[PDB]
Parts: C-alpha cells; structure tokens; sequence
C-alpha cells in the first residue's frame, strides 16, 4: 500500500528513540502501510541511519532553511518551530492518506483501521474533550491545506501554543460535525486518562490499541532494568511502558549499535 | 446389496437426547435407513428420562433372541430399555442407561486401559459417560451375537467420537461384526481453529499429539483417533472434514458420507416467502420508526444464523463485507437498502427500551390508521349512499386530526435505531457490537446498510418478530454464511432446502459439497467464497463482490435465482444421499470376513 | 416497439354490454393493454342505455381529433357517445349506437353486398345489428384518420364475428389501419359439436359451406370467415380453437392469444374456512344418514352452464359410478361428494334439503346452548376448586333439549340427489344419469352426488356462499368438457388453489399441456378426449379420480399448492404478451416502412 503511510516527527535524537519504538510496534503488528518519519536537521547523521533501518522514508525538514515553505511563517512565529515542522506532514502529497502519530505513542494492535477514517479523524483529548489530541490523526496531504494552516499559524497561531491549538482552530468541525471523525479513545489512550479515571481503564483498558505517553517523564527518559523488564507518573499501568522498553531493547539496540551509539 | 442376516446398529450418543446437530442427523437418517434394513434397524443410544417419555414409546422384544439379550442385560445390574422411537420410520431403539455405572470405575475403565492403553480422567464428564456407553454397547452386541444364532452379518454404525469407545472395544474383543465409525466433526479441528492463527493451511505442519495435549483434550483426541484407526470403514461428513481427518487423525476417510435433511419445508414456496417478508417488513418499519426514508419495497434482507461463534461462522467477514457494500451503495446511488439480520444467540436480559418502544409505536400507528380508516369507511359509505363522491376535506373529523397529530408526534425522533434488538447483559464485550461500531454501521440516515442483531433464537413467544426460525429464513432475500471451520453447514443446508439463496464457503462442508456437485455455484443461487485459497482481506472483497452482485440483480433475475435454488433441495435429500452410506455399509461387510458377502464398487 | 403514434381500437360487441364471457376478457384485458397503449386505448363498442347508466362515465374527448370525429358522426344522423368505462384501468370507450343508425341499415347492407358479397338476412337481429356496428366502427376509424391532420397509425383488434363486418369494410376502404381479428370460439364449432356425432375427428371431413348452409347460419359464418381472411393478423383463444379455425374458418391463427384472467381472485386459511362451510352443508343435507367420516371425505365439483355434452358431465357422472365401485370393492374410509353446480329450472329448495339444513341448525343451536351452559358451570366449578362432576354438569333441562335434537335427526329416506325440486325432473340429463348410474346416496355408496341447480350465491337461503368461496373449499374440480374453446371455469379454479382436471379439447387443458411438460405434478390432470374414444376417456377419468382419492393428506396439500403457482401462467400480466405480439405483427404486416414497424419473430 504505497499510497498510504504512517508519519511521525523526530525533532532530536531523544524523539528518535521514540520513533524507533513506534515504527517497530507498527511492524510487529504487521501494517501494510509505509512508515515515513519527518526529521529536523537536528537529528544526528548516525541516528538518521538508525531511523533508516525502521522507516521506509526519512524525510528532512528544516524550517530554518530559507528555501523551506514554512520559513516566512517561522520568522513571524519563532516559538512555533516544532509545530511548523509537524505541519509539513500535509506536504507529503505522494500519499493520498496518512495517519500522523507523535513519537511518544506505541502501537499495541494492528490499526490499519485508522485508514478507514477520513480527514482529521482524531481521538477526543483528555481534558477538553472538544479538542482533538493531535497525537494520532488521519489526514489527507494537500499543499492547499498546508498553506491554509501556515496562514492560520501566522494570523492567529495556536491557542495552546502547540500543534494541537492550531489544528483545533482549523478543524473546529470535528467537535460537532461527524461521529465517524471521532476515533475511539482506544486509538489514542493518553495515559493521563487511565490515571485520572482508572475505573474505566480497568474495563476498557484491555482493548487499548495505541498508548500515548503524555507526561513530564518521556518513555525514553524512564529508567529500565532488563533483569526483570522493570522500570523505576500517569503510567498507572506500567505494562504499556514495559512494552515500550522491551520493544526498544529487542528490536532497536541492535539497529542502534549497528550504526553508532 | 442383499442382507441375508445383516442387522444395522446405528450407535450414537444423540439417539434419544438432543444435545447437538448429530441428533437431527439420526432423527432424519432413521427413515431412509429404515427401508433398507427393515426391522433389523436398531439404534443404540443413552437413556434420558425426559427424552424417553416425549419421544419414545416403550416396547417388547420382536425377536426371542433379542428378548434373551434384553433379559441378560437387565440381570447384571444394568437398566437397558427397548422401545419404538416415534420419529418417521418408527425405528426400534435400544436405549441403554449410562446411569447404571455400578462397576464402571476401575472395572470397565480398568479393562479399557488393558485393552486400548487409554485412560479417561475423573473430571471429564463426557468421556466418562462415553466409556460407560461404549462398554455397554460392546457388551450388548457381543451378548446378542452369542445368545442368538450367529449372524455373520451385523453392522454397528458409530456416529460420533464419544460412541467410538464401543468401536475400539468391539474390534479389540474380536467380535465378528463390521463396524463403521463416522466423525461428524474433528475434535482437534474445533479447538485448533480459532485457537491457532492459521489452522487450515498449516494442517500438515501441526503435531496433533502436542496440540491435543496442550489443550487438556488429549484423552478425547486419542479416543477419536483410536476409533478411526479401529473402524474397517471410516467415514467423514464432508470433503473438508476429510482433509482435516487425513492430517489430524492421520487416516484418510475410506468413504465421505454427506449429511442430509428431509424436505418437511413443504406444508407455497413463494407465498410463504411473501408472507414472511411482510412480517419481517413490519418489524423493520417498527424498529426504524421516523427514519423511514428508505424505500421498503426496494429493501433487501440478508441474514446469518446458527450457534454463537464469531470466528467459525465468520460474522467478522460478513460485517467487514457489509461496510464495503455500504460504501458501494453510498457512492453509487441506490434506492435499495440492505438490512442485515445477525441472529447468533448471545446472552440477553430483555428487549431494548428503544426497540420495544419502536414496535409499540408501529402498533399505535397501525391501530390509529385502523381507527381513522373505519371512520373514513363509515363516512364514505354514508356519502356514497346519498350519491355523492366523498368530499375529501370533510371526511376527516377534528377528533381524528388530534389523534393523528399525536401519532405523528410519537414518530418524531432524531436518534438512529439501535444496532441490537435486545439489551445485552454484557454489551462492551460483544464481538458483533464492537465490530459494528468499528465498521461504522450505526444505522445512520445516510447509511444504505442497516444491521439488526437479534441475540435470541427467534420464537413465537417473543413480542418482536414472533416468527420461528424457518419462517424468518423464508422471508429474507439472501442468507450469508461465510463459515470458516464449522464442518457441515446445517443452517445453510436448511436455507437452500427452503429456496433462500445462500453464500457458502470452500471451508464449509456444505460449500465444498455444492462445488463438487454443481458446475456453476452462482447460477443456481449458491455462491461459493474461496476462503481456503484466498487471504482474509481478499475473501472479504470477494464477499463484497457477491453481495453487491446480488444487490444489483434485477427483480425478475432474483425471482429466477430463488426458483433455481428450489431445485437444489434434491442434492441434500436423504433419498439421493442415502446412496453414500449404503455404499459405506456394503464396503464394511467386505473389509472384514469377506467370504459371506462380497460386493464390488459402482 | 414504436407505438408513440399508434392508437389501439379494440372493437367488440361486449364493450359495455355483458352478453358473454368475451366481456370478462375485455374488462380484464383493459388494464394491461392500458399500459402498453397509454391514452391511445379506445374500446369501440355497442351502446346500451343500461350500460352507459351504470358502468360508463361520460367525459369530453381528450384529443381534439376525436371531438371533430364524434361531432361529425353525431351531426350526420348517427349517435356516438364517448366515455370512460369505469372498470379497472379506466379505458376510454367510444360507444356507437346500433339503434340510432337503423335509418341507414338498407344503405349499409347495399354497400356490404358490393364490397364483401355478404348479404345479411332481414330476420337476424344479432347480425343486422352487427352490420350496423361494423359500418359505424369503420366510419369512426375513417373519420378519426381524416380529422387528425398528423395521421397516426391505428391498430383495430376486432374481438368477435359481431365486430367482423368492420374488418371486412376497413380492409376494402383501404384505410391505413392495422386490423387484427379474434375468434374467441368458432361459430360453426358450437353448432357442429352438439349437432354432429363426431365433430372433432371429422373436422377435415366437414365442408364448412355445406354445413353452415344447412344450419341457416351461413351469413354469420361468411362474415366470420371473411374477417379471418381479411384480418392482417388472425388470432384464436386456444390451440384447440386454432385446430377448429384451420379447418372451419380456413385461416390458420398467426398467433394464439389465450383469454387470461386478472388474478384479483386471490390461501390455506380460506381453504379451511370454505371446507368447514361445505362440511356443514353436507352434515345438514345428509340428515342422520351421516355414517361416513367427514374428515376423510373429498369434494369434487363441476360448474358452468348446464350443457351435458359441452361440459361433458356424462363422463364425470359415469366416472363417479366407476369410482364408487372401485372405492367400495377396495377398502375405503374416504367418501367422495360430487357437487354439480350447474344452472337449471329450479322451483324452490326441496323439502328434505331445507329441512336437513334446519336440523343442522337445530343440532348446532342445541349443542351450542348446552356447550355454553357446561362452559359456565365448568368455570364456576373450577373457580370453587372442585373438579367438575361430569354427571352433574348437564341438567335435566339440557337432557330435554338434546333429546329433542336427537329425535329430529332420525330419518329413513336416503338424502336427495338434487337440492332443488326441478320444474321438469324426467327430462333433466343429470338426474336421469344419476338414476341410471345408481348413485342414490345410499348408505353403502361411497360416492354421493349433490346437484345444486342454481348458481351458488350469497343470496341463497340454504347456502349463502359465493361460487368463489365454494370453489376454495372443494378438493378437486372436474371439467371433462368436449367443446370448451377456453374453459373460463377451469381457469378460475386453477387461479384459486384448486387442482382441476381439464380436457385436451378444452382451451385451459391444451394451454397447460403446451406450457408444462409434466402436467400431473402441478395438479392439472389432462383427460385426453381428443385421441381416445368416449368410453376409454371415461375409464381414464376414473383412473384420475381414483388416483386423487388414493392420495395421502400431505401429498394432496402439495398438489393444491403447486396449482397456486400455476396462477401466474393464467394471469394477464404474462398472458398479455400473446396479444401484444398480435398487435405488433399487425403493425408490421401493414404500413411496414413507417416507424419501427418490423417483426422480431
């Protein structure tokens, strides 16, 4: 399925380890789709080579380059470098439909089902459940859409100050228009929701398809002991994080040592 | 061909107690086998008090030899009964009790170990029952032969795994009688399908012993395999079951004997279709009240029925295919709407509030229409009596305008009709509902495909759709049974005998049977999905193609298709299918002690 | 199929006036032909004061062309009326009046002699009036074509010899009309079948000109033959009629257009209710000679006009005697009750029949009253908690009512064969044959014949049952006709669930043989009178009747249900195709160039 891709954004080597785990998890659950990271110039050459072992395409995006489509916007909004980089996901016009997934997500089951959903189908956010967690979203690449998003970035920016803010403003229709555009929260289970309302994770946690580690301590940051697959947080189920660390150790450290580090 | 002394003994656990589909087979096999073996047809089956009273009339021995056998059996602490089953053909039935287990522990079981090196664990009830049954059947037939003048020809027909203990013993005790063992399903097959990721293709690869042991089903497997090896002639229900038997039991079926059903479906074939569709149409109107923008003559009803299995009956394939059909119908505008009824029997508390209310509103509207109709009737009759064409505006009184206004107020709803008809005691777990939500079929106004899941066996007692299974089946336009593992398709077979066109699969026994016997499946209205040689997604796409083709059939074409199916009943009738078992029986006599009777194959 | 500028004109003598069965055909053909020809469907027909008053609405011409045409004719000393026939499908009818144009009959007859050399005698009304109708219809068509400046192509389907004058004239005037003629029954056939000993086999031998002259019906013949020869397409009701037509009218039917019936006659519940009503009549009629088992009893019936030869009731009666002998000699619980519902000169219900039904009433009333009283007493006893004392439940008051009831039942005389006392008993063919055959409804007899001389009606005091409801109750219908061109009666039976024995000489029978390879399975048994002798045919019927009798309950149910599926073959929806072909062939035969006027076959 050359026409469709999971995309993800790495802004540094730290979030490369995240992407490596996400990518691996998509492979483990046997996606038929392409895996397409977007990397800022900041990702080291040696890490890009690790990324190449997992991702079909490692696509360089440098908003500091004056040739970049978002560069003018960045000069207006210098605080939104990361956001403008992420929004380049819409430039990937070689693909008719994509699922964007933040590098701090982990896949627990096959989610090629996401490709069924149309533009901006995203899981309701914990907290404001009228905003779409931009951790996992189905979208259709378009130069026009991208340019409109940059315009909004320039004119009003983001209420949140992040990608979630600017995507929410533009795709405000999500909250009310269609229930097919509401992905089940299982497809984007922010751990904070499990922690805040644990009784529900107990009954509907088993069916989790994607875990999103939204926390002060990122999954790569957590300390891991291979001896019993143990970790030293909103990660009430430490099981999801154990499944992060295991996947890393099993299917990355090899691809890591092989290309540096 | 000709039985000088031959006596037919169809030994099965489901002779007198309805436990599974095997029971229907015997109850239906009994008539035809009745003619061929005359009064030499004896059924050996477990005694059930409830079963015996309702189905069996107790009788005395026809044969003095038999009387001796019955008496001897009664004497030594066993409570065997003899009677005439009141089913068609009036067969003589020897119903032995499995409650007479006086010495079964460490004597009968003990003996079995010495004879067949097989043991049955204390906890397993079904095997423990079957050892008692097997030993008793072996004793009965052995005693009969000894006490009577020796008949070189008897036939004992064992029809299931748990009757197979008897076959193991009979051959081992060197009793001089040919025995036929028939596996209506492979024991390991049921567990391996669903349990394992790819049961069908990896058939050869699987180490049967390991898998059987792993599932704590090893004793049962050993008994089934032992019976297969023991039988002189081994039979299987379907060609697909034969492939399973070849790898799992490590024995090729000698003969493949398909199951049959009698035609009791005539009591029409189109009148009943219409009547049933009307009743179905009434339920749909009720359930969807207010969201009735769909043309209700153009609507097609598709159904999947049977026991509760998600993987085996491949409800997932049907649901995925329905979502694809919905997309096709949406993109290319069609007056036709598809209503899919999933009648698999899950746990239910009561009819859902909305569903009950929906049916109630339909009742209210019908009652109101009647009241207004009667009043129009009187006013028209009165107006006609004076010689004037009714003045339409004046026909309806202010009193009715209020009644009708209230009625149209009840109809008003903005909420889509529920996807199930019953409030489910366990909702979130339900595989069907989870898939319906994922697939996106929420009976939305825009959707051309509406899914109605009825988790209770359709019954006359039930308030909604108060039609029994046969009548509901007759009403539906098409029946989709994308079975993965279930051996013989009893449900698809019933549908075809009724004249409903039915999707079947290469993996279903009925499907394989139809492919073998019909050069074009599609033309005769029985679609075959090639699930054995296709991937899951490609199979779904194939089903979507079939469903879409049916949808895009002309009204006249569909009528033709139905009439064509009514011809395919003869393929499944016992008259025709009686040949296959008679062949098996004749072959059995030849396999051992051939001198008395030797007959050469057609 | 280019009928955009084609106008269908189904000229007929029975367009409003119900003279005959043809009337039912038109009234039923009208719906389907309505769709095909749209508002260009006109049913030119004779004018009857009664007709216009009750069944014809009066309306103005839809298209101006006709307004001139009707006006010209209305102003020229003739009366023409246009209206919607109020039958289903609302076919526009132009009713020519054959009384108002009487003035010009002598002129018309003169023209006929020059044109077609067919004189019509002064005495005959049916033809003199037909000549008036024919000339007027030709006039209407001619006027239509003249007044309609953009000239359409008209197809005029004359439906009998009465309309036959029109076709002869139309062809001779060379009006641009595609003319179809239809013989619903050959004229000579009716006279020959009764008159001659062996009408069917000697069809080749008969010289039509000679025979017709002998019967003083020659003019009527000449017109029918002339129309057939003249007609671009000549059609016949049935294949048997076609055989008659080839040898009598002398022009082979181009197409066979069967007279189908609209299926608004339309189940097991109705069958049961009707059988119960029939059973109650039987209980009543037998008046204490009820020694037979009624559940096993089978009802056979023959209906139609009282024609002994035509409906071949003799075959049925002889065959019932043979069935009686076979049933009695063999072991029989089953008893056959044969109902001959054929119209005769009835005076009033016979004493015994009326009295018999009254005793059924008395016994029903007595039983109901005692039943009700027992019910109340039982309910009261159960409410107390005491199991009912059976002996106590019936009071002395009851044992008097029931005793009177039992005293009424006693009879010595065997129940009568005919329900109505006949004005003339000795002459009646049915009764004479019943006496000869020996079926006196004696206790020993297994076949009991009940001849109802009046068409069953709701009005009738004994039995307020309509023919339809009675038919729905009876197990089988036996119609061994000799000369039925299209048995309307057998067709009605088949449209209803009822299996019906028909002859190879009947239209319905021949039609069914042609359309279904294995007739017997579907419940229509075809007695072959065509190639068999009379006695051998009777023996064949006995075999059929006996076979039906020796059929288990479930098997009989199958037979009847298979019959219901044969309804579609008779319905106009399917059967309309054969006439549609005739029109298309007529359009193809004449003015071939215009439009798409070419024949597929």
């Amino acid at each position: 399925m050359t026409d469709q891709a999971f995309v993800t954004l790495t802004t540094n080597d730290a979030y490369a380890k995240g992407a490596l785990v996400l990518g691996s998890s998509l492979k483990q659950h046997r996606t038929t789709r392409r895996l397409v990271v977007l990397a800022t110039p900041q990702v080291s050459d040696s890490m890009r080579k690790v990324l190449e072992t997992v991702f079909d395409e490692v696509i360089m995006v440098d908003v500091l380059d004056s040739g970049d489509s978002a560069h003018l916007t960045l000069m207006k909004r210098p605080e939104l470098g990361v956001t403008l980089t992420k929004l380049h996901c819409w430039s990937l016009t070689q693909y008719s439909k994509c699922v964007f997934m933040d590098a701090d997500t982990l896949v627990l089951a096959n989610i090629d089902d996401l490709f069924d959903r149309e533009e901006l189908s995203a899981a309701p956010d914990p907290g404001w459940p009228d905003c779409f967690n931009s951790g996992v979203f189905v979208y259709q690449p378009s130069v026009e859409t991208y340019n409109q998003l940059l315009h909004l970035a320039s004119e009003q920016g983001s209420f949140d100050g992040g990608d979630q803010g600017i995507l929410n403003t533009f795709f405000s229709s999500w909250a009310t228009t269609d229930i097919r555009k509401h992905l089940p929260f299982i497809y984007n289970l922010s751990s904070i929701s499990i922690f805040s309302y644990l009784p529900a994770f107990k009954v509907f946690g088993a069916s989790a398809k994607v875990v999103h580690f939204l926390g002060r301590v990122k999954p790569w940051n957590y300390t891991y002991d291979p001896k019993t697959k143990s970790v030293k947080p909103n990660m009430t189920h430490p099981e999801f994080l154990i499944l992060w660390w295991n996947i890393f150790t099993t299917n990355v450290l090899p691809l890591l040592q092989q290309f540096g580090l | 061909f000709d039985l000088e002394n031959a006596v037919l003994f169809e030994v099965a656990w489901e002779v007198a107690n309805k436990v599974g589909g095997i029971y229907t087979v015997l109850q239906t096999k009994a008539k035809v086998t009745g003619d061929e073996w005359g009064d030499n047809y004896f059924l050996v089956g477990p005694y059930t008090e409830q079963g015996v009273r309702t189905q069996v009339e107790l009788l005395e021995a026809p044969t003095p030899a038999l009387k001796r056998t019955l008496d001897s059996m009664n004497s030594k602490g066993c409570k065997v009964y003899f009677g005439r089953w009141l089913i068609e053909g009036g067969p003589l039935v020897v119903l032995l009790d499995v409650g007479a287990s006086a010495w079964a522990l460490e004597r009968w079981k003990g003996e079995l170990w010495d004879t067949c090196n097989i043991g049955v664990p204390w906890y397993d009830r079904e095997a423990n029952d079957a050892v008692l049954f097997g030993f008793l059947t072996t004793w009965f037939l052995g005693e009969f032969l000894a006490q009577s003048e020796e008949k070189p020809h008897v036939v004992a027909h064992f029809h299931e795994w748990l009757a197979g203990v008897g076959l193991c013993l009979c051959r081992a005790r060197r009793l001089p009688v040919a025995t036929i063992f028939t596996t209506h399903a492979t024991l390991l097959g049921r567990y391996l399908c669903a349990g394992a990721v790819d049961f069908y293709n990896n058939l050869e690869n699987f180490n049967v012993d390991k898998e059987a042991g792993e599932r704590q089903i090893y004793h049962r497997y050993c008994m089934e395999r032992a019976a297969a090896h023991c039988a002189h002639v081994f039979t299987t229900v379907s060609q697909i079951t034969a492939i399973e038997a070849q790898h799992l039991l490590k024995r090729k079926p000698d003969i493949v004997t398909p199951n049959g059903l009698n035609v009791k479906k005539f009591s029409e074939f189109q009148n009943l279709h219409a009547q049933s569709k009307a009743r179905i149409q009434e339920f749909v109107r009720g359930h969807f009240y207010g969201h009735l923008d769909f043309n209700l003559d153009k609507t097609l009803y598709f159904f999947i029925a049977g026991r509760y299995e998600f993987s085996n009956k491949g409800a997932d394939v049907f649901l995925e295919a329905l979502a694809r059909l919905n997309y096709l119908l949406r993109v290319n505008g069609s007056e036709q709407t598809v209503v899919a009824f999933f009648i698999m029997p899950a746990r239910t508390n009561n009819f859902n509030v909305e569903t009950l209310k929906g049916q109630a509103v339909r009742k209210q509207l019908w009652d109101t229409a009647n009241t207004v109709k009667e009043k129009f009737g009187r006013k028209l009759y009165e107006s006609l009596l004076v010689g004037s064409l009714p003045d339409m505006n004046k026909m309806l009184d202010k009193e009715d305008f209020t009644m009708m206004k209230r009625a149209i107020f009840a109809t008003q709803r903005q909420s889509f009709p529920p996807v199930c008809t019953h409030n489910m005691l366990d909702d979130s777990s339900d595989p069907i509902l989870t898939t319906i939500r994922r697939i996106g079929l929420f009976n939305s106004s825009a959707d051309r495909v509406k899914v109605i899941f009825h988790p209770e066996f359709l019954s006359s007692t039930s308030p909604l759709l108060p039609v029994d299974y046969e009548e509901f089946v007759r009403g539906c336009h098409l029946g989709v049974f994308p079975s993965y593992y279930e051996p013989w398709g009893y449900t698809p077979a019933e549908c075809t005998v009724m004249g409903i066109p039915s999707i079947s699969t290469n993996l279903s026994g009925f499907g394989c049977f139809m492919e073998e016997h019909i050069a074009d499946p599609s033309a005769y209205g029985i679609y075959i999905l090639d699930r054995r040689f296709r991937s899951l997604d490609d199979s779904c796409s194939q089903l979507t193609s079939f469903l879409y083709s049916f949808c895009q059939q002309s009204r006249r074409q569909r009528i033709i298709q139905r009439n064509r199916t009514e011809r395919l009943s003869d393929l499944l009738d016992w008259k025709y299918l009686g040949r296959y078992y008679m062949s098996a029986r004749h072959m059995a006599l030849s396999k051992a002690f051939p001198e008395h009777f030797t007959y050469e194959p057609n």
